[PDB]
């Protein structure tokens, strides 16, 4: 199912067929990022099972060369990062950054507290690692001076964000698609009806709930107007 | 009314604590 | 049964014989393949029991030599791989990547982790190797020339969503089927009680349910109009 | 008892008399069909007991000689496979293919993942193994060149579909039954009772549920029209 | 008791004495015959206990010579078997098929499936052996010559339809009963009244059930006409 | 309103697994 | 309404499996 | 209504039921 | 409406039941 | 309302796992 | 009102876990 | 309405058998 | 109405009782 | 109406009952 | 009405009580 | 009404004791 399917069944299983209703489609858009990493944490988090293919997204990424502070010589050396920030991932399932083939490269995505620690054996020096840091970038590491040519890499895993790791999606064979709606949703077509019936009973009491009809200066909400 | 994101989690955490007490009599005994 | 009778017992259990009604067939569409997958999860995934043969479905697919990522010579062996883009399979059954004949051949439905790291023993290198991509498409691998000859493999395993399987099927002895409805829905029949009492209950509520009736630039479901 | 005498008691029981009801006779073949595989799934999948002559059906089979892909001559031996498709069969007794005769004969049938293996051991090569592939069909196999001489068998097990293997029936004494309901159906009579309740429990709601009664061009559904 | 006596304590019980009723005898035979064999396998199919005489019938069987398969000569040897088709057994019982004296004669009654392997002990062959097929008849095994001069035998056993064995039943010392109301209706007296229970319960609550009273070419259920 | 072919072999089952406890217990012991 | 037969016979079947654990509890003790 | 001839003998059986367990917990200890 | 010689009698009999179990569990031990 | 395919497969499981319960508490002893 | 695909997760886990302490329990004994 | 005498007694009497429960399991112990 | 020199008596000697049998699973342990 | 110094104390005496039964089950181990 | 401040430190009390249950069940274990 | 941060922390800290408690009976047995 792609996006647009999920936002309206929600939307019908609510009734919300009228424009000029209070919770349009933006705040169902919403409900259903939240509820869908709400849910994956739930399912995925306390013992380990199989993740499903469903859940993750492949998004691309440009990298470019950055200091490690400014343009001094003595603070150390450079990096590759990403140009745009990057989702945060779960982590729950298999992260893997990939050089635009999934079955070839060794480039490591790891914690960003391992990763100023990284590299010091002898056989571990031409290995690339990725992490996240607090800037919301994707960095770059290695001991090889070879790593610093990477132009581009693309990053599948579970981000906590479905919205903005479907912003930064990967080219298709026909194009890009302009609209989010007609995006893929990532998640396990067996964790759908959950994430339905968490999102529309969220805004179903809401839904019937009044509102402060009269413009008098005056909050009647007490009155139940 | 109607919210259930914590009547879940709770729900969620107590099918957890018991499927844990569940795999702690599990034994692969060691005996002939 | 095919796709039609499931739709349609679920329609005249919630009496949705009319045409001016807000929940369409598609509705049930929807739900019926939602649910399939979160039936057969909750049924097949803690401990291991025998799946029927009526979960399955086999689909056609067209095999290509791509590059592995462009047409450069150091990037490494070019792969097959299916034009169109395949289902998700679920991890509960027995999926089988088969050369148009079920009992012969040995292609190797594997994890998409595992098959960067495939064909390093000797005696394991005649094999060719599937798996789904996160682009989408079904790859192929071996370290023989020869399996770049494939132009069609059929795939049988029990995919996640129901509906994209059945426009992919295999052409039957009489011919194509040109409605979904006509086509085979894939639920052992011991699952379809349990997967209309689902989908009955769903939408029974919403059936009754108020809608914002009155055109008139403001919201009405408060008032329960 | 008969096809019929299951129905006329479920729609006694919902006293659906009148001609002019919503819910026909094929609502009620329907939902005894599937309420059949659903009660002996219940009753003889968790552990094993002797099941009952009465849930078996035993159909009649044409067997033609099949290529194993297509007319080429490297591609392996031609199996015989039925002309018609066959019912699948519920893993919960003893499915038996007989050569017309019940109490004589050894074809075999089988898993279809174990009969792409079979018959490489020396004492195990006349035998005729039996599967259902995916294509729906029911395949046969031994290394014995006279397999491919039978013309007919019969299949006695507890298939899914009941009235699927009602109209693959074998011709009886006086001859072929026209209709389906002077045909017995297959199921247990001590579990007729939780039959006809499950059946009556699902229809007597939706029996008494509003309808939208008025042709508006509009859903009535919410007024319980 | 009879079956008259079983038949008009349910209708009295429920009150049916009206020949303009929905309900009729009909009604009360059918599910006084589905009632035992749910009763009698809810009593004597967990653990083994003492069946009292009063659940067994005594059937009379016209045996046949009928070919193996057809009447070709390397088919095999032929059996005899049942004229008319004989009703499935319990396996809650003493089954016993007898030359027409209870306590004489060797003639064992076993499963279809062990019947195809029978006689092969150089001390077990001069012993018949029954079985029910799936074509529905009682056949006939033995490797002696000599049974193929049976020309009638007795069947005891606790049938699973109470009342195809009535209508096979053996003649008296009188004479044939003409009517199944005269004859006599196999369940322990211990066990009347679950079964008037049971069919009382069934039929008191659609007794007071509406009916689709009105001839308007329109379902009236849904008014409670 | 009723019917009690489910009610039944359910409350039969249950007495059936209740009794299977009971002849679980029973112990011929093996002491003088 | 009323119909007291199944209601007996499963209170009936009750008692005799409470009876039943009572029985498999009673040693007949081998020691002096 | 009212009639207790059968409540009565299940009460009376119960009671039995609960005494039988209760004279199965009963030993002459066979230590010094 | 009231009587209750049975009442009494059923209550002061589960009463002698839990006594019978709590005497069953006294023990004069053997121990130094 | 009613449709009971859902309680039906619940209640049927609860009695599979309670006997479950009753046929693991079965030995086969093997003292003299 | 009414949906049912979390009771049915929750039920279908909660009998799992009671599944799982039944298999548990399970004891292919190992003496003469 | 009220008479409280056999109330007493029997709620004197269940407090007097959970006290014989409670002194049946004390145990002056007899290791070192 | 209310008085409670009965309600008070009858509740304090189930704490007693209660206090009784946690004072009884006290244990000054004799290994070193 | 409202006076709570009993209910406080009977309720301050069930959860000290509750708390001297925790720490009785308390055991500094003394094998190595 | 409403005052919760005897209401929330006996309910705080009963989950320490509930807690010090958990840890008094706690053994570093010492076979090899 | 409404206020839910007492009964978030009380039923956050239940399912904790009870989590509690069942890591407290994993054993990593210690037999061949």
């Amino acid at each position: 199912m792609t996006y647009n399917e999920l936002i309206y069944m929600v939307l019908d299983e609510l009734k919300l067929s009228s424009d000029d209703s209070y919770y349009t489609p933006d705040h169902v858009i919403f409900l259903l990022v939240k509820y869908r990493s709400f849910l994956l944490k739930q399912r995925y988090s306390d013992i380990k099972k199989q993740i499903p293919d469903s859940d993750y997204q492949s998004i691309c990424l440009d990298l470019i060369e950055v200091p490690a502070i400014s343009g001094e010589p003595c603070e150390g050396s450079s990096y590759l990062r990403s140009k745009n920030k990057v989702p945060t991932t779960m982590m729950i399932g298999n992260p893997r950054v990939y050089p635009m083939d999934f079955y070839q490269g060794e480039i490591t995505y790891i914690s960003r507290d391992r990763m100023r620690y990284v590299g010091y054996n002898k056989f571990l020096r031409n290995i690339i690692y990725c992490s996240k840091a607090p800037d919301g970038y994707l960095y770059f590491k290695s001991w090889n001076p070879q790593f610093l040519h990477l132009e581009k890499v693309s990053f599948n895993a579970i981000f906590e964000d479905a919205k903005e790791a479907s912003e930064m999606a990967c080219p298709e064979e026909n194009g890009t698609i302009c609209k989010l709606e007609d995006k893929e949703f990532p998640i396990e077509d067996a964790l759908v009806p959950p994430l339905i019936e968490l999102v529309v009973k969220e805004l179903r009491g809401p839904e019937y709930s009044p509102k402060d009809e009269d413009n008098n200066a005056k909050d009647d909400l007490p009155d139940a107007r | 009314f109607g919210s259930g994101a914590i009547g879940y989690e709770f729900d969620n955490r107590y099918l957890n604590n018991q499927e844990m007490s569940a795999v702690a009599k599990q034994r692969l005994t060691s005996l002939p």
